[PDB]
């Protein structure tokens, strides 16, 4: 669905 | 024309650590298209396949003006006579310059764009993003494993694995009057805590900020490592029944996996060089992870109903790695979003196993630590390994590349003519 | 929503200098276009017209990273409670910021980005190629009239108004032996000699160097501001025939030329000031100029057979100012190209003209010095005009802006709501 | 025809 | 595009 | 592409 995951960015 | 620049790699590494595994100077003006096939396998585990890896292989490109800066910029311009380009030093070990997939020269040191080339591609994409910058002068800076199998990459994405940003507000004052309120002022209090909040979350990156605002900013305004190819894939194999009085019932996971990557033809800029890099990493499976509402005992009407103006409307939730570990310290915290436990659900290991080498799970307890705990704690899969020279996973490719330039020739360059 | 951003321009400046008539400053992410439409004037001269004057104008894009670098990154990131960009600091004189088109604020200061935006789109297209950049700090460090109607631009197109670098090289000495020579030294004698050459004569800039390998660079490699859009014109008019008892027979040329420009639409990656100038310039018609045949006495064979084998294997020509102009020094020298006096053919004025005002020539002679002398003398065209507080050209536009933006709206922002 | 003014680049 | 000026209803 | 070895002939 819809994001979830915020680290402030991209994390690979 | 045409330039076969292919070649063969004999490859091996840890976990979860970056490491590169080919790179080629590339110069300006150039094509270059890559075909990597090969096979990965991991070191032999102690007992059948239980859970299949994911691999990932990043190919890049640093233009050396990235790493050089205004030096470079003066090399080229004062031409022949332009003062040699000072190499990096490292550290007193064939195995010394691993990360860059290089042998570090007869004098230990090595070219400072594969070391800053390297720097500038983790520091960009896989350090966490509220952390800090891998600010590494030579190699024989970093730690003994960051160079020798390569720095640790990020955890795949979890609950207790992708906390929110440990900066992160959970309260703004604003400095009100003894009895009054400016009621325009809080409505600008609250304009201002926005772009903080964006900033903390998502926008941690310049390239970032600007994206929001509906506009772009170029590999070249953020000195950023351009990605050029990505592939992922999982890793598998088959179980090798044992036959002897002793060993009969008992199995030996096998993992080959035949892989491929696909560099697309890519026109180079400037000169510079493309990096290829390899990662192996497991789904972050703890032997002891408890569901967050199972976790905490007293289950009150916030942490249950999931109501939605509750959830939609209240602080990030600061919890201790004791609310989702079952011995975990109570002092240990992170950040979560409210209702993060409702939209999620961990794997589950039942107690039998936590007692079992050979199953790529995390038996041990997190680390205490944000950083630390995200970024994967490797040595937790020494024991899933029978025995290992070739460390937790070797690779052995055929690197197929192919440059189209405008070379001298052979013979036109040994012939003074 | 679009933003009109639409205004009138009252311009006025010298000949031959560059100065700023429009800037407009955008933000990421928003689309611009620009419709500035006018007549050009230039001051009433003293007799009818001879000679029509043309005309550029530019408009460039220079984002504020190029101006600000890592301050303004920085500045982006930190958000709203990041460190105020300083101003820059400027001279006593409401006509201290002329060339920045705008009236320094009441403390005599000016933004940066306006300063350096300025000095960067001139060291990178007007300066000329093997001269030193304006490394003015603050506008209270240019002269005078180099910030009053602008720095002067390059002349146009001549022979002795191009010459060939100034640090040309006429020859190349190879360190031999005493009684022998490396045949194989002398071969990459050449190879290097060569590369020195396409450095001095076409590859002064990092960016060109890197072209003639086949590459690109964004004009974010080399921080150079972008040119978006470039119009380039002829401006004339009529003469105004006198009819009293003692002007009758009189004239006096009137030039009034409409133009337009139109920049097209345009994507703003990132904050920044779009700059549009403006640049009034003539032929380089001198009164004294001889050709170079007929100043040179004694003819040789090279000099007037035009040998292909010749003019096309010998060293550049050192000449002076002596062998162009009648009176002009001995000493004042220039490289030239071998038979460029045959590619080529100088403007020719009767004796009879220099000595009259109202004709836009150089009167003057060349001044001895290589930069001046290229970089065109404003100054001899001060004589041509009647009477003038209007500089030499005076300019009236309508600036037809349209951007596209993200915007608020005028009541959401004035309502605290 | 042919270039002929050569400077070092580009001289507007 | 959008209004701007506010004066607090109509000025000629 | 184009040759690259050379020895001197044909080395096998």
């Amino acid at each position: 669905g819809a994001r979830l995951w915020y680290v402030g960015g991209t994390q690979y | 024309v045409p330039h076969d620049l292919s070649h063969l790699v004999f490859e091996a590494g840890k976990i979860g650590r970056l490491k590169t595994i080919s790179w080629t100077p590339v110069v300006a003006g150039d094509s270059f298209e890559c075909d990597m096939v090969g096979a990965i396998r991991l070191s032999p585990l102690r007992r059948g396949l239980a859970v299949d890896s994911r691999v990932d292989i990043f190919s890049f490109y640093i233009p050396h003006r990235h790493i050089y800066g205004q030096q470079w910029i003066n090399f080229m311009k004062d031409g022949v006579n332009a003062s040699p380009l000072p190499p990096v030093t490292c550290s007193s070990g064939w195995d010394s310059a691993a990360y860059l997939g290089t042998i570090p020269s007869s004098t230990l040191k090595v070219p400072k764009f594969l070391h800053q080339g390297y720097l500038n591609i983790y520091n960009n994409y896989f350090k966490p993003p509220w952390s800090d910058d891998l600010t590494y002068a030579n190699p024989s800076n970093m730690p003994s494993e960051d160079y020798k199998w390569g720095v640790r990459v990020a955890n795949l994405k979890s609950i207790w694995t992708a906390p929110l940003p440990p900066d992160t507000r959970t309260s703004e004052n604003m400095t009100t009057g003894t009895s009054t309120i400016d009621i325009m002022g809080l409505q600008a209090a609250y304009a201002k805590l926005h772009t903080e909040q964006e900033r903390d979350y998502f926008m941690t990156r310049y390239r970032d900020i600007m994206k929001e605002f509906g506009g772009h900013t170029s590999y070249d305004g953020d000195n950023r490592p351009l990605l050029l190819m990505r592939s992922e894939f999982w890793a598998s194999g088959y179980d090798v029944d044992g036959t002897d009085q002793s060993s009969l019932g008992q199995f030996s996971g096998r993992v080959q996996q035949t892989f491929n990557h696909k560099v697309p033809r890519f026109y180079v800029p400037e000169h510079g060089v493309i990096m290829t890099l390899a990662v192996t990493r497991f789904p972050p499976t703890h032997e002891m992870e408890m569901h967050y509402l199972v976790g905490k005992e007293n289950l009150t009407y916030t942490d249950i109903a999931c109501d939605p103006a509750l959830m939609a409307n209240l602080p990030p939730r600061e919890v201790s790695l004791k609310e989702f570990f079952h011995s975990s310290p109570d002092s240990a915290k992170f950040k979560i979003a409210e209702g993060q436990w409702y939209r999620t659900q961990p794997d589950r290991v039942a107690f039998p196993y936590n007692a079992l080498d050979g199953f790529p799970f995390y038996s041990a307890l997190p680390s205490t630590d944000l950083k630390d705990r995200v970024l994967v704690n490797t040595n937790n899969y020494d024991e899933i390994f029978q025995s290992m020279q070739l460390a937790h996973w070797n690779m052995q490719t055929k690197f197929n590349i192919n440059v189209y330039r405008h070379m001298p020739t052979t013979r036109d360059s040994i012939m003074t003519s």
